[PDB]
């Protein structure tokens, strides 16, 4: 009988309950209610990426904080220079349908995936003056939602067919597959030290996956609908997801609990895209009404507000040095927001 | 990735000559081609350059007027047409790819050249040095002093350095001031303070030995030093 | 101009990299997209044949226009989370078979795909071009097996052209844009080959009244 | 010693004072309107057909604040009127009022590539290409205006009976470039009409709305292009055969007032009809509510 | 069939809920001194001059 490990799950899933309460002496809030608040966060668009003929999907800064891929629905790869407004490279691709895009943190290699179901690793610096398909890598049975590098031979990929995968890029296979979601996975982000990584889904939980031994460390129930976007804090103890209901939350790894809920009233629209500035403290958010929101972290407080699209902010990433805030949109334009 | 020159020969003096370079194993039409000449004698001369869609066509002033530089993009063909050939247009012509982006590398490979027999503002880069001798295994540092800061404001340093095996083609080492170029050894290492530059090979070995040429691309034209020779 | 000598060869890289994103971009704005959702096979590559793996585009030619239907039935996940990529093409092609009425029912989960993507956040203002294939089939059973087990408020007889236009006029009744959106509707089957002239012309009613919207005529 | 047009006395004058007044600022009222809510909205200045409709709203613009002006300044107030500057108002309003006869025709080949090349519509007339065609129509209908003022006095020619200080030559070279221009907008109307008849029943051959809702559209068009301009250009074509007569001495100036009358129904019918104009005009009645 | 399913979900929650977890007041003071340990190095919680700034517009 069945029924019988179904009324084990029933009861230990309460002893999760019950430990995750009996850590719950203080929330985030009322820690930092006797610290100075934020103020005001005016960012200006200090450049506009133009060139894109479609709704932008992605985009991901390289490690140097200097150039950044973005991948839109016209089959372009545009890698930009972001302080002079120049193409690198333009990759065309042989699926339009893409969702994702991600940079190397060497800078050698772009991969990129859609609704193919198929991450395409593209080598950059190549000989030739060429950028060609160095690796494609099939295996997954639902869209590919989202890719990040490990390094320049691991990449982890998630997608539609509730399954995140680890991959080795010369022998293209899976090197590990993580499964234990119930929905799409729509995002992923690997922590700092790129040993473990979260991954957010469409059955409104968020897990944590230990990367070398292939398993579901925690899993973070929290949200009420698809959870859009995920992005670790940069201590790589906490994650902020991005939801459908208007909602973003920081859970943390150690207590296993979410801290806070970033929520107004006036927004009613999901979340495409969520990081985290350097430090932590602001929590950039970008949202299906035109709009990106700066939220004080460590508070619930909103700061200012990145507005100046004219379509659903897709994908918004702040560089590693922490100087600019890149957001990407269904309007075909990248602003860079200092 | 091979570039292959043709053209040549003897020519008689005032007469004409067109020099082709035929480009294979590379996406040619994405990439600056330069003609760099080196006197049989003398050292690096920078004499033309046609950018990527033929946009910039840049001249020497010993050259211009009568040397024309052109590419054809579908045949992966490089062309010099040069007319009224003069007594100091005897050279061996090198025909050098550079691509330009962020990060790229330029300069980074050259053709094995033709050498044309005739018959009988400028950045000034000095290299003082003419002609070291070396033991292997020691550690050389050769100078290179401009005429101008190369220093940019961008911040990049537009100081390369090349290395001529004797019976070869020149070889890019560091592109940038301080960037190691792609399949040279790590023994190479090139520093600078903006108008005076050092290249430093740690332990060297018997293939460093050759001339080393320090160029500048600040502006055109793009001059070179009279290299330092090495000799065991 | 303060820009260095490889700044200013990178920036003219830049403009050659723009030079091929709108020649690119102009031979794409030249092509039609179509977004093929038939329910659950019902015809839906009965009339890929008929012109001339996440998704299946099938490029072809009609009188110097070129087509693609993204097939999208190789996917089989959640829909509303990749549906939106389709936003933007041209019109949607659903197939639904005439002769799964009698096939919880074959034909009611024809419709509700059908009330779910006419009636979409997305496609709001995206065409329908219906396809009722398999009408070849349903002459042989209509004719023994009336239209009571899927429609069972129907009081016409069991004559074909009155019942195949009620099976049109349910599928055309369930648009609530109609001031928007409009839905072409073709009887076809596998000996039908003027279908691509009816999609040529479909699609050319909705370009039409899509330059016509966007120059302000209407 | 130019006043022998005048001949608007009591209730002449007092019909063209305050009625030229209410239809001159009227018109420029909802000029400026359509004027602004193109450029508000960057979503629609980016779009190739509204500069065709704001070339004309910017156009009429113009001709409802130079002309209105010019007209009031000439029949009631009886200015200096010096034989050079009058040349360069009378082709003031003959430019602004071509640029929107021209823009009629820029808007009316427009909606021809619409039906003519339907899939390659957007990639053919894109927004560099509208700025060049609308450069163009700008200075032809410059050249052919200002020609006046540029070295054409009426004294080589015996000269005009309607207009004052004209050459009746250049009245000849002027109708016909407008009638080219009508020949040009009722020749590409006829095919707009043509095209959405060889589609219609081509369209409904497998299995009549566009055709009657383009001839709806289409005819209201055509109607105020010649209930407002025919009654301009016919009587001004009439001097030439025919010496003037003394009941239609009054009327040309009076037959004028429908230019002008004409500035104020075209943001009416080719901006107020445009649905995406129409769409910013209820979004910025919130916007100034402030 | 799910008899292992069923078996594979204790035996997922089982390894989940045995973790140790700390004080959330704990785990919210170090996300706390993060975010205080590294304001001065943050462009742009802290607006930083138009000379360090590499973006000029
Ligand atoms: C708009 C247009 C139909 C343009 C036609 C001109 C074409 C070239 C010529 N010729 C027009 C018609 C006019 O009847 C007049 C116009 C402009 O402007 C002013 C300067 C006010 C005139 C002053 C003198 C009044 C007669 O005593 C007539 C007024």
């Amino acid at each position: 009988e069945l029924d019988q490990l179904r009324q084990e799950a029933e009861q230990l899933k309460n002893q999760i309950r019950d430990a995750r309460k009996a850590c719950a002496d203080a929330t985030l809030s009322q820690i930092t209610n006797n610290i100075d608040p934020v103020g005001r966060i005016q960012m200006r668009t200090r450049r506009t990426l133009r060139g894109h003929l479609a709704k932008i999907y992605a985009m991901h800064w390289g490690t140097d904080s200097r150039l950044l891929v973005s991948a839109s629905q016209d089959g372009k790869l545009i890698i930009w220079d972001s302080y002079t407004t120049n193409k690198v490279h333009a990759i065309p691709l042989r699926s339009s349908w893409v969702m994702t895009c991600a940079y190397a943190p060497s800078g050698n290699y772009v991969a990129c995936g859609g609704l193919d179901n198929i991450c395409s690793i593209y080598n950059l610096k190549t000989r030739e003056g060429n950028v060609r398909v160095s690796r494609e890598l099939a295996g997954h049975t639902g869209y590919l939602s989202c890719c990040r590098f490990l390094d320049d031979n691991q990449i982890v990929t998630s997608s539609g067919d509730t399954t995140c995968a680890l991959w080795d890029i010369e022998t293209g296979q899976q090197t590990t597959t993580f499964t234990g979601h119930t929905g799409d996975v729509m995002s992923l982000s690997l922590a700092p030290d790129t040993r473990l990584f979260v991954s957010g889904a469409c059955d409104a939980s968020a897990k944590l996956w230990d990367v070398r031994e292939g398993m579901c460390r925690q899993t973070f129930t929290g949200h009420e609908s698809d959870i859009n976007a995920i992005c670790f804090f940069p201590n790589g103890n906490a994650f902020a997801t991005g939801s459908d209901d208007a909602t973003c939350r920081l859970f943390d790894l150690r207590a296993d609990q979410e801290l806070m809920t970033y929520s107004h009233d006036n927004i009613i629209c999901g979340i495409t895209s969520v990081s985290f500035s350097k430090s932590g403290r602001l929590l950039l958010a970008g949202y299906d009404d035109f709009n990106c929101n700066v939220w004080d972290a460590l508070k619930a407080d909103r700061a200012g507000v990145l507005a100046g699209h004219d379509n659903r902010v897709s994908c918004l990433g702040v560089t590693d040095d922490g100087m600019a805030v890149a957001t990407g949109s269904w309007d075909s334009f990248l602003k860079i927001w200092n | 990735v091979q570039l292959v020159e043709s053209g040549g020969g003897l020519v008689q003096p005032g007469g004409s000559r067109k020099l082709s370079c035929s480009a294979s194993g590379f996406a040619f039409s994405s990439f600056g081609m330069h003609w760099v000449r080196q006197a049989p004698e003398k050292g690096l001369e920078w004499v033309a350059y046609i950018s990527s869609g033929s946009g910039t066509i840049y001249y020497a002033d010993t050259v211009k007027g009568r040397f024309t530089i052109s590419r054809d993009d579908p045949k992966n063909t490089l062309f010099l047409q040069m007319t009224s050939l003069r007594s100091e247009d005897t050279a061996m012509y090198y025909c050098v790819r550079s691509i330009y982006y962020y990060g790229s590398s330029p300069f980074d490979f050259w053709g094995q050249g033709t050498t044309l027999t005739v018959s009988s503002s400028d950045i000034v880069m000095t290299q003082a040095t003419s002609s070291v001798p070396v033991t292997p295994g020691e550690s050389v540092s050769i100078s290179c002093r401009s005429s101008k800061s190369l220093l940019h404001s961008n911040g990049n340093t537009y100081l390369y350095w090349f290395l001529q095996r004797p019976g070869q083609s020149p070889q890019l080492l560091i592109y940038r001031m301080s960037n190691l170029a792609s399949g040279v050894p790590d023994r190479f290492s090139g520093s600078g303070s903006g108008t005076a530059f050092t290249l430093t090979i740690s332990r060297l070995e018997a293939e460093d030995v050759g001339v080393y040429y320090c160029m500048q691309h600040l502006e055109y034209p793009l001059t070179f030093g009279a290299g330092t020779k090495l000799e065991l | 101009c303060t820009l260095s000598a490889e700044d200013k060869a990178a920036v003219e890289r830049s403009k050659m990299i723009d030079r091929n994103l709108r020649e690119d971009g102009e031979k794409a704005a030249r092509e039609v997209k179509l977004l093929l959702l038939g329910a659950g096979e019902s015809g839906k590559s009965t009339i890929v044949k008929q012109m001339k793996t996440g998704i299946v585009e099938t490029h072809f030619t009609f009188k110097d226009l070129h087509f693609k239907m993204f097939d999208v039935g190789g996917q089989r996940s959640e829909r509303k989370k990749w549906i939106h990529c389709f936003e933007g093409v041209t019109a949607i092609i659903f197939c639904v078979a005439l002769s799964d009425y009698d096939l919880m029912n074959r034909m009611h989960e024809s419709m509700k795909l059908f009330d779910s993507i006419c009636n979409n956040k997305w496609f709001t203002d995206t065409s329908i071009i219906l396809f009722l294939n398999k009408k070849d089939l349903f002459e042989e059973k209509i004719k023994k097996s009336p239209l009571t087990i899927c429609y069972p408020e129907y009081a016409g007889s069991n004559t074909y052209e009155e019942a195949a236009a009620y099976i049109q006029c349910q599928f055309e009744d369930l648009n609530k844009r109609k001031d928007t959106k409009e839905i072409y509707t073709h009887f076809t089957c596998a000996t039908d080959t003027k279908n691509v002239q009816f999609v040529f012309d479909a699609v050319t009613d909705v370009i039409i009244k899509n330059n016509l919207k966007d120059c302000g005529l209407f | 010693p130019m006043k022998d047009y005048m001949i608007l006395s009591g209730p002449q004058k007092t019909a063209v004072a305050v009625l030229c007044t209410l239809l001159g600022l009227l018109s420029a009222l909802e000029n400026v309107a359509v004027l602004y809510l193109i450029l508000s909205s960057h979503q629609l200045r980016r779009k190739p057909s509204y500069l065709f409709i704001g070339s004309l709203a910017g156009a009429d613009f113009l001709a409802s604040v130079v002309f209105a002006c010019s007209f009031v300044n000439f029949h009631v107030f009886h200015g200096v009127d010096s034989k050079a500057v009058f040349l360069l108002k009378i082709g003031s309003v003959t430019m602004t009022f071509t640029a929107s006869v021209g823009s009629l025709l820029l808007t009316a080949i427009d909606r021809y590539l619409c039906l003519r090349y339907p899939p390659s519509y957007k990639a053919l007339l894109t927004r560099g290409r509208a700025l060049v065609t609308l450069g163009i129509m700008w200075v032809l209908s410059a050249l052919v205006s200002y020609l006046p003022l540029m070295g054409w006095t009426c004294c080589p020619r015996p000269c005009s009976e309607l207009f004052p200080l004209i050459p009746n030559d250049y009245l000849l070279s002027w109708l016909l470039f407008i009638a080219f221009l009508f020949s040009g907008i009722i020749y590409t109307y006829g095919h707009v009409l043509w095209k959405a008849h060889q589609h219609v029943a081509s369209l409904s051959g497998h299995q009549m709305r566009l055709d009657v809702r383009l001839a709806k559209t289409l005819g209201l068009v055509l109607a105020v292009l010649l209930i407002c301009w025919f009654p301009v250009l016919a009587l001004m074509a009439h001097s030439l055969a025919t010496t003037l007569s003394d009941q239609v001495k009054k009327a040309f100036a009076f037959c004028s007032m429908l230019c002008l009358i004409n500035s104020m129904v075209n943001p009416v019918i080719y901006a107020l009809r445009s649905g995406e104009i129409r769409s910013s005009a209820h979004h910025c009645l919130a916007h100034w509510k402030k | 069939a799910s008899i292992a399913q069923a078996r594979k979900l204790v035996e997922q929650l089982k390894m989940e809920a045995n973790i140790d977890r700390i004080k959330v007041s704990k785990a919210a003071a170090d996300l706390m001194a993060y975010c205080e340990a590294h304001a001065k190095e943050d462009p742009l919680l802290t607006p930083v001059p138009a000379s360090e700034n590499p973006f000029r517009e």
